[PDB]
């Protein structure tokens, strides 16, 4: 013992668990989720199919009205209009629209994908020549429905909905320590470990801390970009705020005032949030230890301006993980282990299964113990099951999906990049 | 069955009253055996879709029989104690003392100073007790 | 007029709880088990 002088070992960081999550705890592998689209247009399950709610789109407001009578023209690029008549066209965002005609003009004839078509109907109706309009239907004719008085040819437009689901499966993960008698025995004789307990501990810990890492990657994963569509400022960079460019601040210099542009960013996308997912305005983000040392540091309630130290919420990731509470609105946690510099948004509600992304163990942590009799060195080691999810509706884009079933796991073509809950934000500048 | 041992016709007839009384007690969500002393108890459990007291017959068959056997070695071992001197006596103090029996004494005697239905009654049980 | 519909007797479609109407199904509910008795 030539004065020893104590050890040293790293320390465990902290995990934002599953608060902005579903938890969903099991006892069975393998659970379903279902759910109900209130739909018509006489065939519930159908290509075409119309949904009667969504956050993002508007409701066909002549469906029991004009319309049931008659067929509107569709707008098309290179098509002419006649003033006073009625078009109608699908927005890839808003959805339904009829527009009424105020002049005998064309649309776009140079048009190919629906993006430029949509692009410039936004213009013409900016312009004052395309105007929404709906109303219901003459009574004359509704008087017959049915095929009265031998009349033909003139049902009532119907309504139902479809139900539908999706499952989930729980995937493992498992790790042993493969150690040894004589190190053991050492380490009982150099610090009094018992070195069996150590590598539970690191095992253990080791498999939380993926799973939990996982949890976070998911929600980058299929979170949206943000800055981008509805909450883009056109001059701006697309998905990344800068501090650099005075695009995103409004002009701002001087800190106490500048810092403040990315609350309003912030609340822009989390508002967007809702009206993407119909639920609510998003309740939490998490950040890079960049992001938050920002928001610590400026008054984010409305105030002239101000700047000060980063004191507003606790900004370490050696105690926590959770910084606090967004001017009492959103929930902060750090990503401690953020890539580059940014930040993601989202909203989960009070009823479990709201949430957009969800988590639900089945199997934890089982300890395992044994040894191998051709040498007899111990064996250790543990066992977590759990399998993840994502909500029925989190892509929006679609009312519904393909054969009235689906995997309720996520993957690419089922969630990246989609997800209504959650949107991304890319950070420079600080 | 047939009961082939009709040595016990009537006692069996009394414990399926009894065995039949448990059947209708409600004394279910249980985990232990319910039980303190006396006969020995093991798992023959049945009457459900995995059949384990086949186990359990097999261990009473197959082992046939450590516990009798002890109990033997036990008792041997009682009665060859009794036989030194001391144990002899305190065996025959004993015994002595627990039935205390003289000329004209009282013996083991039901006394039942207790509610019962009549005296008539009272008077049936101590003669049978006699 | 919406429908229900029905299975193909395809008893992986029963199962899964799929029809051809407008609504899925949660799956057959479990009536009980038989297990082979024991030889004597």
């Amino acid at each position: 013992g030539p004065a020893v002088m104590g050890m040293v070992r790293r320390a465990i960081p902290n995990l934002i668990a599953f608060d902005i999550c579903g938890v969903q705890p099991m006892n069975s592998p393998t659970g379903q989720v279902f759910a109900l689209r209130a739909v018509y247009g006489k065939d519930p399950v159908a290509a075409g199919a119309k949904e009667a709610f969504h956050p993002m789109y508007g409701p066909d407001a002549m469906f029991s009205g004009q319309g049931a009578a008659k067929k509107f023209p569709a707008l098309a690029a290179s098509t002419q209009t006649t003033v006073g008549d009625i078009y109608t066209h699908f927005f890839q965002e808003t959805g339904t629209v009829y527009l009424q005609a105020s002049v005998q003009v064309t649309i776009d004839a140079g048009a190919t994908d629906a993006a430029k078509l949509d692009a410039e109907i936004k213009k013409q109706m900016e312009a004052g020549a395309l105007v929404e309009i709906a109303e219901g239907m003459a009574t004359s004719i509704a008087e017959l429905q049915e095929g009265f008085n031998g009349s033909t040819d003139n049902p009532w437009n119907e309504m139902g909905f479809r139900i539908d689901k999706q499952v989930i499966e729980a995937k493992s993960r498992q790790l042993k320590a493969a150690y040894s008698i004589e190190l053991a025995q050492d380490l009982r004789a150099v610090h009094g470990m018992d070195a069996d307990a150590e590598l539970s501990g690191i095992l253990a810990t080791e498999i939380m801390l993926e799973i939990n890492r996982e949890v976070v990657d998911w929600i980058n994963y299929s979170a949206q970009v943000g800055k981008s569509g509805m909450t883009l400022t056109p001059g701006s960079k697309a998905g990344v705020f800068d501090f650099q460019d005075p695009i995103d601040i409004r002009g701002a210099r001087w800190a106490g005032e500048s810092f403040k542009a990315l609350l309003f960013q912030i609340d822009k996308e989390a508002v967007e949030i809702a009206r993407q997912t119909g639920r609510g305005e998003g309740n939490f983000i998490i950040a890079s230890r960049n992001v938050v040392n920002v928001l610590a540091s400026v008054d984010t309630g409305i105030s002239y301006a101000a700047q000060g130290l980063a004191t507003g919420f606790s900004t370490d990731t050696t105690k926590s993980v959770f910084a606090g509470v967004l001017g009492g609105k959103y929930r902060v946690y750090i990503d401690q282990y953020a890539k580059q510099d940014y930040f993601t948004v989202g909203y989960k509600g009070p009823n479990e299964m709201d949430a957009g992304i969800y988590y639900a163990p089945y199997v934890a942590l089982t300890p395992l113990r044994g040894s191998d009799p051709k040498n007899f060195q111990p064996v250790m080691g543990f066992k977590t099951r759990y399998g993840i999810g994502i909500n029925p509706f989190a892509e929006s884009a679609a009312q519904a999906p393909a054969s009235r079933i689906q995997s309720g796991m996520p993957s690419i073509l089922n969630s990246l990049g989609k997800n209504a809950y959650f949107r991304r934000v890319y950070v420079k500048g600080i | 069955k047939f009961n082939v041992l009709s040595l016990f016709a009537p006692w069996a007839k009394m414990d399926e009253r009894n065995f039949k009384d448990q059947e209708k007690e409600d004394l279910v969500s249980i985990t232990a055996p319910k039980l303190d002393d006396g006969a020995r108890e093991f798992e023959v459990s049945s009457n459900e879709a995995a059949s384990p007291y086949n186990a359990a017959f097999q261990t009473i068959f197959g082992s046939y029989e450590p516990g009798m056997k002890t109990t033997r070695e036990l008792i041997d071992t009682y009665r060859n104690l009794m036989n030194n001197y001391e144990v002899d006596n305190a065996v025959s103090e004993i015994v002595s003392d627990a039935i205390v029996y003289e000329d004209d004494t009282e013996v083991v005697a039901l006394n039942l100073d207790k509610s019962k239905f009549s005296p008539k009654i009272k008077n049936m049980m101590l003669d049978e007790f006699s | 007029a919406e429908i229900g519909g029905d299975h193909g007797y395809n008893a992986t479609n029963i199962a899964a709880g799929q029809t051809s109407g407008a609504v899925t199904q949660i799956g057959p509910a479990v009536m009980g088990m038989v297990r082979r008795a024991i030889p004597n």
